[PDB]
RNA sequence: UGAAAUAGAACUGAAACCGUAGACUUACAAGCAGUCAAAGCCGUAAUUUAUUGCGGUGAUGGCGUGCCUUUUGCAUAAUGA
RNA sequence: ACAUUACCGAAGCUUUGGAUCUUAACGAAAGUUAAGAUGGUAGGGGAGCGUUCUGUAAGCCAGAGAAGUUAAGCUGGAAAG
């Protein structure tokens, strides 16, 4: 069984007891999330699909941590013309876990 | 008549490897002494050769 | 330890110039690209050309 | 604790075992037959296609000298090749290619349409080509098409 | 009042080298060629972490339109439907669901042609 | 690695190691009578070069293990490394001068109990 | 080949390479433009669908003094002359819909 | 002997250069040698254990005309190492 | 060539996460929000890293291991630490 989920506008598969890496969620929600928006769902050999969404099936989920990528570099430089420039990046991620598919 | 770039090692390395390369000599126990000798030479350490003596060896 | 503790803007730096490409000042350190100018010179005299 | 990957999904071609499909080309149109045999022959016909690795099936094409062509291209497409010696330019109009290879004309169009490069070479290494109604590949069981 | 301590230099090669660590030849050990090779290096992954994204939405619809050969709708139709019948699922779980779970992709396929 | 009980080294000998390597080559992993005679057979500078640092491993390898004849011995393992050079002049015409240098090689060689 | 003709050729494919069902796209859109500001006195909402780059200078200025900088650039007017008159300068380089 | 003799005519001893050993890859292929994907092999940590990561190699696919200076304009067969 | 419905397709547009700056609002201020604005040579303005010496420093950290290369790992938006 697994739900393909709507979060924040990205698609996710969201299966039970198991972690998504989504983006970063505020400070605020790092209690308890239920998501309403779920895409499909796959039960045990039989699928329903919404449109867009089907009704009266939640997702329900415990917000664990937030955690950094690696590091990125984005670098260009012109050439003969002696300029360039250099920043670098580290996207933050925040892992939830999946407790129940309201199915 | 003159490199017009500088090889890299690899070429350099593979010719070397292939040029500066020497081959064995092939080897005959003695019948006299047991050293291994060239084959069809005279024993360079005894001095016999298919039992015959040809050098007398010094020091 | 007790922190003099300057007053801003007592001092600017400098403008070290030729020093790389990074600090704005680079190759052609602030001259422009050749003529007289390029080479330390400008006719004084009142000049007209 | 274990993420649920939400990546795109690569089958490693080690779990994958190849068919042989049999295409007939009498009475078909030289360029439709190689646009079939490429499709196949690519893997563009299975959910996990990847461009990278060689996914796709084998086809072994029967009765290649009945390729019907429409227009005055029996009298006037050229085949042409280069020794590579000077002046070494040789022609060969698709009649003598015919008569002399007859399995030629099909493999020319299905080499040029498949991708270049060391997996278009073994893409072409899987394809086998026939000129009559048999074939001696009786051992595969290959599924007719 | 000299100031020449040249622990400079050597730091900014150690580094550079770090970075270039499996190249070829005597990229991976001269300074020159090392810090040429790099520096092209950085500005594709640049271009091509933009075209990761390109890439990879081009390998999806490849591999719908591979999964849908089968029945009689071609691909463009497939969109269209699904916009008409209002399912707002992605190219990338429409992909993957061809692979993982095949039924599921192609029961929407014949919810799709309504 | 090494077992320095076991092993001779002979710096700055006289030769290119250009030119020593391949009759390093030849006698690696060999039995030390077969390496013996390839080197006495052979006419190379770098033949009796070896021969001599081989031949003075061997006999450290028995003098600190009694028990130990020339027919279980191996060479084991050969290196021949790059040692100090020397410069000279050549003249050549019209005043232009060439620097000539002239080059020497260490050599390490480790003989071991055969199989 | 001579320089010149192929240079003309090429141009000329490059031109005739349009496509009618994009043509008639962009009567249509023109259609619906013009019939929009044939009317008076009502508040219309202007997109901008063409860039800036490479326009003539009098229309660049045009659509910076009805307020549009970038694509998909989004603002209410109320239509009388002076807006009906700079919309019929840019007509090829807006989407005009209606604000009930 | 000496705290040390990879302190023995020399302290700390890098880079360029020359090697040895082990692991992996390579002899049907047209690669500014890199980046983005990626099977297999090897090293390693977790999850009861062969599927995910840190790693090193990398078949194969896509993209990509070294750099500096000078010019309306250079991969340019303009200049310089 | 003429019609109907489409789709693909750029660093454009939209959405998500993060940073700086201008303006405006809120707030005692710090800052929090809203709006837009940030390709860029010549060239102008502004903000920092790093090296050596001097006062701080007859301080602090070192033979229980200073300085320096050297393997691996980590942080910072870049100089880097
Ligand atoms: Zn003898």
């Amino acid at each position: 069984m697994y739900a393909l989920v709507e979060i924040n506008g990205k698609q996710y598969k969201a299966i039970e007891g198991e972690f998504l890496k989504i983006d970063k969620i505020s400070p605020v929600e790092k209690d308890k999330l239920e998501f309403n928006s779920v895409l499909l769902i796959n039960k045990d050999g039989e699928v329903k699909i919404g449109k867009p969404y089907v009704v009266n099936s939640l997702i329900r989920c415990t917000y664990k941590e937030d955690k950094k990528d690696k590091k990125v570099v984005s670098y260009r430089y012109r050439r003969r013309k002696s300029s360039e420039r250099k920043v670098g990046h580290r996207q933050t991620y925040s892992y939830i876990l999946v407790d129940e598919i309201v199915f | 008549a003159v490199p017009k770039f500088k090889p890299s090692k690899s070429r350099s390395r593979t010719r070397r490897s292939i040029n500066m390369r020497k081959k064995i000599p092939q080897f005959q126990e003695c019948s006299n002494c047991g050293n291994l000798g060239v084959r069809h030479r005279i024993c360079l350490k005894c001095g016999y050769y298919r039992n015959n003596q040809y050098l007398e060896i010094g020091l | 330890m007790f922190n003099l503790l300057k007053p801003k803007g007592a001092s600017k730096r400098r403008k070290i110039v030729g020093r790389g490409p990074g600090s704005g000042l680079g190759k052609t350190s602030g001259r422009g690209q050749k003529g007289q100018k390029a080479r330390n010179t400008s006719p004084r005299l009142g000049f007209e050309g | 604790n274990k993420i649920t990957n939400n990546d795109t999904i690569w089958i490693k071609p080690k779990t994958v075992e190849k068919k042989w499909y049999v295409i007939d080309a009498a009475d078909r149109i030289l360029g439709k037959v190689a646009v079939d045999v490429v499709k196949i022959l690519r893997g563009k016909h299975k959910a996990y296609y990847t461009p990278h690795q060689d996914l796709g099936d084998n086809v072994i094409i029967i009765n290649a000298s009945k390729v019907k062509l429409t227009g005055k291209k029996y009298q006037q497409k050229l085949y042409y090749r280069h020794s590579r010696y000077p002046g070494g330019l040789y022609s060969d109009t698709f009649r003598t290619l015919s008569e002399r290879k007859p399995c030629a004309p099909l493999e020319i169009a299905i080499k040029g349409m498949l991708p270049k490069g060391p997996l278009g070479r073994n893409l072409f290494r899987n394809l086998k080509v026939f000129s009559g109604s048999e074939h001696t590949l009786k051992a595969q069981n290959p599924i007719k098409l | 009042a000299r100031a020449k301590n040249g622990t400079v230099h050597v730091a900014r090669r150690k580094r550079i080298l770090k970075k270039t660590k499996g190249f070829w030849g005597t990229k991976k050990s001269n300074y020159k060629k090392a810090k040429d090779t790099l520096r092209k290096g950085m500005m594709y992954a640049t271009r091509d972490r933009k075209v990761r994204k390109r890439d990879f939405r081009r390998l999806w619809i490849s591999r719908i339109s591979a999964a849908l050969s089968d029945t009689g709708v071609t691909y463009s139709r497939f969109i269209e439907g699904l916009l008409k019948s209002n399912i707002k699922i992605n190219r990338k779980i429409l992909s993957n669901l061809a692979i993982e779970d095949v039924e599921a992709f192609k029961k929407i396929v014949l919810e799709i042609r309504r | 690695l090494v077992n320095r009980r076991y092993t001779a080294k002979g710096k700055n000998l006289p030769s290119s190691p250009k030119k020593v390597r391949p009759i390093a080559d030849n006698i690696r992993g060999e039995s030390y009578i077969k390496a013996i005679a390839v080197l006495c057979s052979m006419p190379n500078k770098g033949a009796k070069l070896l021969e001599k640092v081989v031949k003075s491993a061997a006999s450290n390898a028995m003098y600190h293990n009694k028990n130990l004849s020339e027919d279980m011995i191996f060479v084991k393992t050969v290196m021949v490394d790059d040692g100090r050079r020397r410069k000279k002049i050549w003249p050549r015409a019209r005043g232009r001068a060439d620097r000539l240098v002239n080059r020497n090689c260490h050599i390490f060689v480790e003989v071991d109990e055969k199989k | 080949i001579k320089r010149k003709l192929r240079l003309q050729l090429k141009k000329a494919r490059f031109n005739a390479s349009r496509s009618r069902s994009k043509n008639k796209c962009f009567i249509k859109r023109m259609e619906n433009n013009r019939k929009i500001i044939s009317k008076n006195n009502i508040n219309v909402q202007v997109f901008l669908v063409r860039s800036l780059i490479g326009k003539l200078n009098k229309k660049v200025k045009v659509l910076k003094a009805l307020g549009l900088n970038k694509i998909g650039d989004k603002k209410v007017h109320f239509l009388n002359e002076s807006i009906k008159g700079m919309l019929n300068e840019t007509i090829n380089m807006i989407l005009l819909s209606e604000v009930m």
